[PDB]
């Protein structure tokens, strides 16, 4: 019932996916061994959307796991979490994009990506009613944009009904890992706009930002910002997992959240994120829950709302909580900010309450916002894409893996309508 | 990870292959007997065998008997496969024309044999470490047919190469320019990426932080050892943000010509010394970005940078190297060009640098490496040319070189298209 | 009841036949020095099938084992499981053939022949209700080649209405242990088109990609890849040998699996095949089963059934299997495949279920396909047979045997007809 | 399995016969005087005895009484039955007619009468060895008379011969030309296939590969009992897919007349070089198919490959020898005749080569020998006709020969069936 397959591809994604399933087997008490001990039954009633099952109790989570070379994926396998997944999904190649998109998309993703499918296939055969794909990976690097952009439109072919939900690294507004992150993001943006029903626009410095400022926890980078990540992923999959009032799902948060097919890239937020020390000294009600969703400071993404508009806002609230507190607050935020939110849209936001809430907490809710803010992201991929590509500044890697220097004209003309498509809904009614 | 071979060519190569193989069996705790104490790390740069000995997966080669001797009959004599240390019978006399096309192609196949056995014998392969020197006749003749021969047959590998570039002032030849200009014509169109060093850069940094008066090459080396260890560290231990041996290439080379990206090191500090210091992660960035701390005697801040690698090395917070690498940016001395907005590249791996036994620098915990591409660079070769320009202008050394096969075109072509490379960098260094 | 007498020849039939008794005396409970210790009564009930008996409990298995050389019999004999046999059995020459077909069909495998026909007879005799021949040998050699064909030639004039299955090995597309494989080959496809009723097609390049694909084992070659084969035809026998819901039998299986004379050559199929570290990761329900038998990962000839399409399919099920599952997934396969199956034919599956798993199993199916893409192979065979033939490359060899060359174009013509006659079959109706 | 006779002829031919049946007791554990130690595999080499001394089923002839007196009193006297061991009074003179017509035929009936009791003292016989030389009198002449004797009285049954064919440069003799293509004009059509070696082959893998710079006949005999040990170990051990004696001339011999595979094997190493290896058995399988690895001094790369031979031995993995065997097939610079497509013949089995006690070479755990038939061999027919052109031309050597009984005509149809030979080769070597 309402299966959901994932997909994770690229360094990135794999190391994404890995703690993603150490949030979920937590959530239904699976051992790493595949084994349950939980104490709830609800746990078991829908441990079918993520885990298949094997005689004896063991649970094996349809993951499917890509990557052009075995170094992280011998990682995760050797992980303590890594024997869980079915080793017959482990897709590896033998020799790893070095962040060309070409690479990964037209010479070397092509010749991997067919035994991809073969295991996607056996996993979407496997589901009585598959609902739809999910997929993990980033724009920036070669692997995640050039066969996650690669898988992704395969799997738009043959499922063209069936949801496809994407949660993607955007490159920073001013740091950067990758030289090339321009024409690697400016292509994948221009590949994703055609297929993805909804993406999950996230930065690596924003999300920092709420490590040392919201919380004061220094030390980590990788292993807790992924954490947070996994959070915000199992918030949107919860209704599709436990018993809500309001039961929410990837396809009624893509009816609200996408007013037009080319519009469908969102800023996820979570709450609530204090440390350790400073939690004895604020309250959990909802109120102040809401207060910190619709502030910049609480956005994964680099983005800030206010020098935009919000188009549609979705929420999905967790645990026992007071519907009418849930929809009281949500009238008063929209009053608040009137200027925040467009005005052919009489109403902007989408509620949802679970009544299980996540492994050590008794409140949390998850923002997902389509504001017309992130264009600027865009807009600054658009300036940087153009600066490098005025005088051919890295083509002729790209050229010489089978590609021609008019996609990426096509990436970005296309690049620059979707950002004047995003101001053209900045005027007011009339 | 998939395995990366090592080809050490001339005195320069063998005697810096000796020390970076020091560091190896050190960073993997191998014996120097190749049999490891009673993991998948070590499969890129060794080969099993059915028993504990493990097999470097290099290849040694010099037209002097002598040069190699010393690694045949020394402590690791155990340690290589006795065919890999291929020897000849002469040395090229610094002679750029024996090293490539009298006395470099008599033993050229030979080596040929034993790299296409060791490319044959992995599944996969990343590419070649070759290390040689610009002033030599093997390690300057005889490598450009190895570039040329490992082109075609290993076509579309990665081939790349860590090389003593000529110093600014100091020098131990006198045929230098002829001979380093005239492997640079052959090199550009067969290799991706080389890392040059000086050694008048390395003996001040060495008098300068490592406070010891009186080096040797034994010492240099193994500091040239750290550089390559941090650079094939992502393709043995496991760490956050990975970087591939490809992916190199891809951030530093923007042209195919422009390829040079100079070699930095941090922290390079003494046992002592650093007792005094706490080592942040700022502090070891910003070492980097001063023209006091280069293998290469060049200035950048004459020039502009436009690709810049950054190989993070222990125990790092990567925030900590983005609000660093952010600061660096920001600074009006510091200056990139103007049509490379996104100018780096980071790698983190979780495995502090090894310490030699013996060895000067400290037990850091923590190190980073650069591998930036400034523009700079392009006055180093405009002195090579200049010194070339003065020698041959009066004819003066090149009866050697006819009489060894070479035809007198070859110089008037070498220099022109170093004239080339020189216009390239120009337009580079200004905006459209 | 529906006696069948074993046939094996050639240095791979022995080595074959060898293991092929080794699992039928694991089924029945037969100890090495043919004393019975089973448990359940079944295996008493009809182990008349196979084996003969003797005062005091001896199980006599009625295999006729043959060789133009002592070297691999003394080996079955010298082996743990070689007491077993009649010494009287033992057919051995002492004069092996070197590959030539001629010598093994004409002037050694001549002289050998009259002495096997004395020892089918008296298994034959022996037999209250004979249902047919098993024959296993190689067509590439000279032995299961040359005398094969004698000998199943000879039966087939003595026993023209009894059944005549023979499990071959086939030459590899593109790697080969003999250099006459060709000539040898094509001689025995001609000689067998008119006198075997069902002939199973296998070689060992696609049942090597068994071994490192789905299994993971790289040391054995000979040793399991023969027990592979033995559970295959193991599995087309048990209905004769088991109760089972809906029972087959070797002629139930010709009619549905040979429309046409000319066309009986099959290409057969066992599931399931998981590796001992990845089978707790793994299902054994019945629709996950019926997948893989479909697929070219799992099927024991070279050919792959995609460029074909199949005439008739047979799988004959084992255990306690829902009859239901059994059949729902068949319609299900036909429908997502309808382009993998002949038109002019309604119907393309025959189920069959024996209620009795193989020993240490719960599950299991063998499947028999008839496609005409195994129409590459002979067609293959040709392309070699031509080739060297065009300049006669070896034929002095087999005319200084008691040979012709007109038998060659003879050969290579009778081919020629089969590989068009599977042709024909790949049109659609009207 | 069934016996198989040894015929050993000339001097080459009992020395080169005593290094085999060195290897064979060692294989079987048979002590040197005869008797076993305190099973049905020796039968096919050695023959039974109410004692416990089991007699080699082999026959040595040599017209001098010199090299077999030094069997006949070596620690090996008691091993041979005293009558198999044949000798004359005096030697050919490394004369073809003496060996073949005037003292030759005194000897060859004794020789026939010990073939005959002990052919029939076999229920089966598989066929015979044969060892001799091209460059000698009894190596040649003598051998022509049994080949001949040999292929009327036992017709019809396999005579396999190793051979030393003469090398290209080097040269023991001066009248190897006219002897060496007399007994190629009698034995081309009384022959199965003959295995051809060169003794400057041997020589250069021996200080090439076995690293040992000072070899003598000693040595060389004893890297030719391992071709012959792999050859023979099917009709001895068992194993998967053995390959019985009949069956290498069905595969190698595509032709009457082409017959002449040159012998290759592989691994050939030193103890001590040994331990810095692998041997896998891509590693051993892919050793074959290079020029520098060869018995009989020919580059196959000059011509083409049309029947190949692979018996393996040891513990090996038969799916790995498919493996290798493949990729072998899809190289451009390994090159197929157009007419066979089906080039290759596997042969396993489980015994692992024996190493001679004092021995030069390693134990290895697996080994592969090759049986391949190559057009290039065609050159060395025509170096050798070439050879014999330029002396019959001046008539500078036929007086030894025709007045030994030998017409003058034999010379001119001897050049003639080799010029045919030349041109049957070019034939096979084009498509049609
Ligand atoms: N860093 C470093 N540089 C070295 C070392 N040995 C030699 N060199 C440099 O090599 C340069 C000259 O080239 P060589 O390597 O000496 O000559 P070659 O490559 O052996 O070629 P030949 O002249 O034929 O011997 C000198 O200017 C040195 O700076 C060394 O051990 N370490
Ligand atoms: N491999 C090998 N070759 C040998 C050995 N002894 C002799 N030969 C070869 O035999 C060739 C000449 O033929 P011989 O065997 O010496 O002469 P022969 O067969 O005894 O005939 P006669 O001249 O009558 O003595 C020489 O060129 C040698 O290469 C040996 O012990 N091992
Ligand atoms: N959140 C998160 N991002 C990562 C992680 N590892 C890498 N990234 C991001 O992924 C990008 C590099 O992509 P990568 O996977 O290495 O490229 P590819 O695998 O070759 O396609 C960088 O911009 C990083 O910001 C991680 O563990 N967590
Ligand atoms: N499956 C299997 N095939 C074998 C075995 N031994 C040999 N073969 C095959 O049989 C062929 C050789 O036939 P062989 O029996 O030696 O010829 P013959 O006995 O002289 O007629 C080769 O192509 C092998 O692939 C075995 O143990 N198992
Ligand atoms: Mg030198
Ligand atoms: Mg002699």
């Amino acid at each position: 019932m309402r299966e959901i397959v994932h997909l994770q591809a690229g360094q990135c994604g794999n190391q994404i996916g890995a703690k993603f399933w150490e949030v979920i087997s937590d959530e239904h008490g699976i051992d790493p061994t595949g084994t349950y001990h939980g104490d709830s039954d609800l746990q078991l009633e829908r441990i079918n959307v993520y885990y298949n099952e094997a005689t004896g109790g063991k649970y094996v989570p349809r993951a499917v796991l890509v990557d052009l070379e075995p170094g992280t994926m011998d990682s995760v396998r050797s992980g303590p979490f890594g024997q869980i997944f079915r080793p017959d999904n482990f897709v590896f190649g033998q020799s790893g994009a070095g962040n060309n998109w070409a690479k990964g998309h037209y010479t070397e993703g092509a010749e991997l990506v067919d035994s991809v499918l073969d295991v996607v296939r056996k996993e979407a055969e496997s589901c009585d009613c598959l609902q739809g794909f999910q997929l993990t990976h980033s724009l920036g690097g070669g692997t995640g944009s050039g066969m996650g952009t690669l898988l992704i439109s395969k799997i738009r072919e043959e499922y063209p009904d069936r949801i496809m939900n994407t949660f993607s690294v955007v490159p920073s507004p001013k740091v950067s890992d990758t030289v090339v992150e321009p024409y690697n993001a400016t292509l994948s943006v221009h590949q994703l706009v055609e297929n993805t029903d909804e993406t999950y626009c996230i930065d690596n410095e924003a999300l920092y930002d709420i490590c040392f400022r919201t919380l004061k926890l220094t030390t980590p980078t990788y292993g807790d910002l992924n954490h947070l990540v996994s959070a915000t992923m199992s918030g949107v999959t919860t209704c599709l997992r436990f018993p809500g009032q309001l039961n929410a799902d990837l396809r009624k948060l893509a009816v609200n959240m996408v007013p037009f097919p080319r519009l469908h890239f969102f800023m996820p937020g979570f709450a609530p994120l204090t440390s350790r020390g400073s939690q004895q000294y604020r309250a959990l009600t909802v109120p102040e829950l809401t207060q910190q969703m619709f502030d910049a400071k609480n956005m994964m993404a680099a983005c800030d709302p206010r020098h935009g508009r919000y188009l549609t806002v979705a929420a999905v609230f967790r645990g026992r909580m007071s519907m009418k507190e849930v929809d009281e607050q949500m009238l008063n935020v929209q009053n608040k900010n009137s200027s925040y939110f467009v005005e052919w849209i009489p109403n902007n936001v989408k509620t949802a309450v679970c009544d299980i809430p996540p492994r050590g907490l008794k409140m949390s809710a998850t923002f997902i916002g389509n504001s017309t803010a992130i264009q600027e992201l865009f807009k600054r991929i658009s300036e940087q894409f153009t600066a490098m590509f005025r005088r051919k500044a890295f083509l002729h890697w790209y050229t010489g893996e089978g590609m021609d220097e008019m996609e990426f004209t096509e990436a970005e003309s296309n690049m620059n309508d979707l950002v004047s498509e995003y101001q053209q809904y900045q005027d007011a009614t009339a | 990870m998939r395995e990366c071979i090592s080809i050490h060519i001339g005195q320069a190569g063998v005697q810096m292959g000796n020390a970076c193989w020091e560091l190896y069996c050190l960073e993997h705790g191998i014996q120097q007997d190749g049999i490891i104490p009673d993991d998948s790390s070590f499969g890129t740069f060794f080969s099993e065998t059915g028993s504990g000995k493990h097999v470097p997966r290099a290849v040694f080669v010099d037209l002097e008997q002598t040069v190699i001797g010393e690694i045949r009959t020394g402590h690791y004599r155990s340690l290589f496969h006795p065919e890999q240390l291929i020897t000849g019978k002469e040395d090229a006399a610094n002679n750029y024309a024996r090293g490539h096309y009298t006395i470099g192609k008599e033993i050229v196949d030979s080596v040929l044999d034993r790299v296409r056995k060791m490319a044959d014998q992995c599944s996969g392969l990343q590419g070649f470490l070759i290390f040689h020197s610009f002033g030599g006749g093997t390690g300057s003749g005889f490598t450009s047919l190895l570039m040329e021969r490992l082109s075609v047959d290993y076509g579309k590998k990665s081939k790349l190469e860590f090389s003593v570039y000529p110093a600014p002032q100091i020098s131990t030849a006198v045929v230098e320019p002829y001979n380093s200009i005239l492997t640079t014509h052959t090199t550009l169109e067969h290799s991706d990426c080389a890392f040059m060093v000086d050694n008048e850069a390395i003996y001040d940094i060495c008098n300068r932080n490592l406070d010891i008066e009186r080096p040797t090459y034994t010492n240099l080396n193994r500091l040239i050892g750290q550089i390559v260890s941090s650079i094939t560290a992502s393709l043995r231990f496991d760490g956050a943000l990975n970087v591939d041996l490809t992916e190199f290439q891809t951030n530093l080379v923007p042209y195919p010509r422009i390829h040079f990206p100079l070699v930095t090191y941090s922290p390079i500090i003494s046992a002592e010394k650093a007792y005094h210091e706490q080592l942040s992660v700022p502090e070891i960035t910003n070492a980097c970005f001063e023209y006091s701390n280069q293998m290469v005697k060049c200035d950048p801040r004459r020039g502009k940078y436009m690709a810049c690698c950054l190989l993070y090395r222990g125990d790092v917070v990567p925030k900590d190297v983005n609000a660093a690498i952010a600061a660096i940016k920001t600074r009006r001395s510091i200056q990139f060009v103007d049509w490379c907005p996104t100018g780096f590249k980071v790698g983190i791996n979780y495995q502090p640098p090894t310490v030699v036994p013996g060895g000067d620098l400290a037990k850091v915990q923590r190190a980073v490496c650069m591998l930036s591409n400034t523009t700079a660079i392009a006055e180093a070769w405009a002195r090579l040319d200049h010194k070339f320009d003065l020698m041959y202008s009066k004819r003066a050394f090149v009866h050697w070189y006819v009489g060894e096969g070479m035809e007198e075109g070859e110089f008037s072509e070498a220099r022109e298209d170093m004239a080339a490379l020189e216009k390239d960098y120009e337009e580079v260094g200004t905006e459209s």
